[PDB]
């Protein structure tokens, strides 16, 4: 009966892009620098499947195409270490980074000479998840507003239609919290600890994008960045950094 | 132009 009448959760679940695979030459090494090349080259590809993905959000494409631009380069590191998170959660037990099924960085390279300091940022979100028990409708609906967790200081050219979009998909949490058992005091409680993650994503997403700047800009490295990629990140240096961006919190906590 | 991101937007 249900099934054929498709509800927004049920959507976010079939849009979700399907997992990628490294391509490889799995004899995969010890050189921090060949990992870091190799994990951006698929980062490339990652985020290409993320953007192919917001345009399938409900809404999204509704916005001025010159917001689903700021959207994405203000939020692409939150999708992608949200996502390599869960991925990392269900993947295993404990302690792994699952990039992909056929690129795996477990505890041995995860602590190669500067492998840890990038990786523990990525380890957190995972053990988050766990910690919270999140579920796979909760992930759904935090991820799509991870998309909409940071708008410019001066606004979007569809605000309004963005204020509603936003609105939508927090109750759209709301419900998967509802759903995941049934209490009534937890839901408060449940509600307040997700919007929490949420919030410290901000924190996680300006950890990871100091490596990614101070790596990209170096030369003295000259580590690899596929074409697109590079793009976002040498449009968005100079934003970040002036305080254009404006990260939404549910707590002032 | 093409701007890669852009581009995809659009495709
Ligand atoms: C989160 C996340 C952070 C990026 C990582 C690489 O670009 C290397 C980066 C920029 C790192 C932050 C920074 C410290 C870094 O280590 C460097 O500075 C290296 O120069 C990337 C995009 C690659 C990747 C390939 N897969 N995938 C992935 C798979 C499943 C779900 C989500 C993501 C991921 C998730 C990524």
């Amino acid at each position: 009966l249900p099934q054929l009448t498709p509800t927004l959760v049920s959507l976010l679940e079939v849009i979700e892009p399907e997992v990628l695979y490294a391509g490889y030459d799995s004899s995969v090494p010890d050189s921090t620098w060949r990992i870091m090349t190799t994990l951006n080259m698929l980062g490339g590809r990652q985020v290409i499947a993320a953007v192919k993905w917001a345009k399938a959000i409900p809404g999204f494409r509704n916005l001025h195409l010159d917001d689903q631009m700021t959207l994405l380069q203000y939020s692409w590191m939150s999708l992608m270490a949200f996502a390599l998170g869960w991925r990392s959660y269900r993947q295993s037990s404990a302690n792994l980074l699952c990039f992909a099924p056929d690129l795996i960085i477990n505890e041995q390279r995860m602590t190669l000479p500067c492998m840890y300091d990038q990786c523990k940022h990525m380890l957190y979100v995972s053990s988050e998840l766990h910690r919270l028990q999140v579920s796979y409708e909760e992930y759904l609906c935090m991820k799509t507003l991870l998309l909409l967790s940071s708008v410019p200081k001066d606004g979007l050219k569809s605000q309004e239609l963005f204020d509603e979009i936003r609105m939508t998909y927090i109750k759209e949490l709301g419900k998967a919290i509802v759903k995941r058992e049934g209490n009534s005091s937890q839901n408060w409680q449940r509600f307040y600890q997700l919007t929490k993650l949420l919030d410290s994503m901000h924190e996680v997403v300006e950890n990871l994008l100091n490596y990614c700047f101070q790596t990209f800009l170096d030369k003295t490295m000259s580590i690899e960045f596929p074409e697109m990629l590079a793009e976002i990140i040498t449009n968005q240096i100079p934003k970040y950094s002036n305080g254009n961006i404006k990260k939404l919190l549910f707590h002032q906590k | 132009q093409k701007s890669l991101l852009q581009q995809l937007l659009t495709e």
